[PDB]
């Protein structure tokens, strides 16, 4: 996500701003607000008079979230098998706003790393599946050769 | 080595160059699930791969509706993504900053139990002394409380110690009451309440009706129901990368990421400041109290196609007026769209009934203007500017006549003593008249009891419209 | 000096790493001199190894979502 530009100089340096653009404003002492409230998943052992307040704007919100280390460790219900009374704890490490999304939550759960890898192996199959009609010719050969097929499934 | 023969016959990735270890995992995974239904045809297998993806997504999304939607996760997602709704809306280029303090709600009352006086607390260090009570430091406009208040003693002792903190640093503490505050234990039965005035005159609320009568309660607003933060995902509307995620939201409306409206009410404190550099403009559906761009979730009802309400109840106009008299900043939702509105930002203080004299009927209307809280925010700024402006002056060569002049020529750029100025002069200059009477202190000469007496403009609230027909005129 | 309008690439591009590293270094060159680099993909780009079987492809959207 970087426009290729040249070295700046006394000559003029045009860069197609594929972007469009906004504007800004300023004041006296800004209307400063203090958002107070539970922002992590525990209770910190330091007393209140020693911990600090961090200043957040739109540019540094990704750095305030990363240095907080919001580590959410909880035991949730296991719905990956036929057991209703099974539980499965998780381990979460959040560094960006996209870590709330299920692409990065399931990537941090090792029981779901093998299921996305299962799906990525199935999306890879669908492309060359219906293009070559000789695949079903050897599905019947794997229907015939049952001994050599099961020896290769364990590999 | 027949699996190597299928890769070498596959001419797209045959001679072991790139992607031959991934596609080898693709063939061997499909054969292990093929024994449930034996079939030999590639285009049916192109559906049988998809029939092994729909049953796979029933295994994954039922787990990702359980790794999400947890009381540790969702309460720590709404408290943090709701901050992003407060960061994205407020224009930080237009002189705005926001501090972020990690407390917990049970720690904070202990921290007021920690110090013998509120003027030595640990929250007093971060609200007053690190900000406002500091040479050159930027002062604190308001305190967003990301809390869920009960009417119990550990939450009326906190607000008694937050009204006294708000009266020292001149900053109102905005937070929200919970469902259990009204005594309903589940929130969507709020319009079913047929008399909310009699609910507040219950002996459970003796520490509430004594909080309201108190003097320092002027710096305490308690906000709206709640509001929605995250639209549940969808493989067509809001997809995710390399996955199809349909977030199955059940009949329990607690699984929606419901935020805290102290975020959303302070959005209007700051989006009023980014436009006019003041803040009385917080109570208008077309005048700066309109929380726009709410998340909506169009789902299928019992036959019809409706939308999930972004605030959890539809506050009627009579219910909101009854909350306005009882000291609440309610958020009515524009039924059928993604907008909402505040109508009255009244703090929890009660207008004290004064006796029917000439001054008593006058001072009742005078004391009524204190409680309403857009008017505190045009004099909290007249406690933050004037603290800073008369801090630089210490050590100068001044007089009482010079003290009268450095204030009168200062505040008369905020005063537009005019019956009908334009709509920009009213909000850039929110005051209307200001009296400054500088006196002395005898005994120790050179100590100045001045009395800045500002006066605001008056907004639009209620009329009668008593229709009839005349027939001729 | 007269400036450059476009770069004709007389090439046959594969989707391999020595041809996606080139185009990454031609998109950055095209963003500096303001000139788009026009070239062509080969038969082996689509994974057919012989070109006249291109309309036989019944789903080309799923071909490009391959690892």
């Amino acid at each position: 996500s970087k426009e290729g530009s040249v070295a700046p100089k006394e000559r003029i340096n045009i860069k197609y701003i594929p972007a469009t653009g906004d504007a800004q404003a300023e004041v006296e002492l800004p209307l400063k607000t203090l958002v107070v409230g539970d922002f992590k998943g525990h209770a910190e052992q330091t007393p209140l008079e020693e911990r600090a307040t961090v200043t957040v704007d739109k540019n540094n919100f990704e750095a305030v979230m990363r240095e907080s280390e919001l580590k959410i460790t909880a035991t949730v219900k296991n719905k990956l098998t036929d057991d209703e009374n099974a539980e499965l704890p998780v381990e979460l490490n959040f560094k960006s706003l996209a870590d709330f999304a299920p692409d990065a939550v399931a990537s941090q759960v090792p029981e779901l790393k093998k299921l996305i890898e299962l799906r990525e192996a199935l999306v890879a199959l669908k492309g060359p599946l219906g293009n070559i009609p000789a695949f079903r010719e050897r599905l019947q050969s794997l229907l015939n050769s049952e001994e050599s097929r099961e020896k290769l499934l364990a590999e | 080595g027949s699996l190597l023969d299928e890769i070498m016959a596959q001419t797209r990735c045959a001679p072991s160059e790139e992607g031959y270890d991934i596609a080898k995992k693709g063939v061997a995974a499909f054969i292990e699930n093929l024994m449930g239904s034996q079939h030999s045809a590639e285009p049916v297998n192109k559906s049988l791969v998809d029939q092994m993806l729909v049953e796979l997504d029933k295994k994954i999304s039922a787990q990702m509706d359980e790794i999400l939607h947890n009381s540790q996760f969702q309460a720590m997602e709404s408290a943090w993504r709701g901050l992003k709704l407060f960061v994205d809306r407020t224009d930080f280029r237009e002189n705005n900053k926001v501090e972020i303090l990690h407390v917990t709600k049970d720690e904070l009352l202990e921290d007021f139990e920690f110090a013998p006086e509120t003027a030595q607390s640990g929250l007093y260090k971060h609200v007053y002394s690190a900000g406002y009570g500091q040479f050159g430091g930027e002062p604190v406009g308001a305190i967003i409380g990301n809390y869920a208040f009960t009417p119990s003693t550990p939450d009326m002792k906190l607000l008694q110690y937050m009204g006294a903190l708000g009266a020292m640093a001149h900053a109102p503490f905005i937070s929200s009451v919970g469902p259990e505050f009204f005594g309903i234990d589940s929130f969507e039965e709020l319009p079913n309440i047929k008399d909310l005035k009699s609910t507040f005159e219950s002996p459970k609320y003796t520490k509430w009706r004594s909080l309201r009568e108190s003097e320092d309660a002027r710096y305490l607003g308690l906000t709206a129901p709640r509001f929605l933060l995250r639209v549940p995902y969808d493989p067509i509307e809001n997809p995710v990368k390399s996955f199809n995620y349909a977030e199955n939201v059940s009949a329990s409306h607690e699984h929606y990421l419901w935020g805290n409206t102290a975020f959303a009410f302070a959005t209007r404190l700051t989006d009023s400041f980014a436009k006019y550099r003041w803040c009385p403009n917080i109570i208008g559906p077309q005048s700066g109290g309109a929380v726009e761009d709410l998340p909506v979730h169009v789902f299928e009802s019992m036959g019809a196609l409706q939308s999930k309400i972004p605030t959890e109840v539809l506050i009627t106009d009579r219910k909101e007026f009854e909350l306005a008299e009882e000291g609440f900043i309610a958020l009515t939702m524009r039924k059928g769209s993604d907008n909402a509105a505040f109508f009255s930002a009244n703090s929890i203080q009660k207008p004290k009934v004064f006796p029917n004299t000439k001054e008593g009927k006058e001072a009742e209307t005078n004391y009524k203007l204190g409680t309403q809280l857009p008017y505190m925010m045009i004099i909290n700024r007249l406690a933050h500017y004037v603290k800073v402006l008369q801090r630089e002056q210490i050590g100068a060569w001044k007089e009482r006549q010079d003290l009268e002049r450095e204030l009168n020529s200062w505040i008369k750029q905020y005063v537009a003593d005019q019956e009908n100025p334009p709509a920009d002069v009213r909000s850039r200059r929110p005051l209307r008249a200001a009296r400054i009477e500088v006196m002395d202190v005898e005994g120790n000469p050179g100590w100045y009891q001045v009395s800045l007496s500002v006066r605001p403009h008056f907004k639009y609230m209620g009329a009668n419209f008593e229709l009839s027909l005349v027939g001729r005129l």
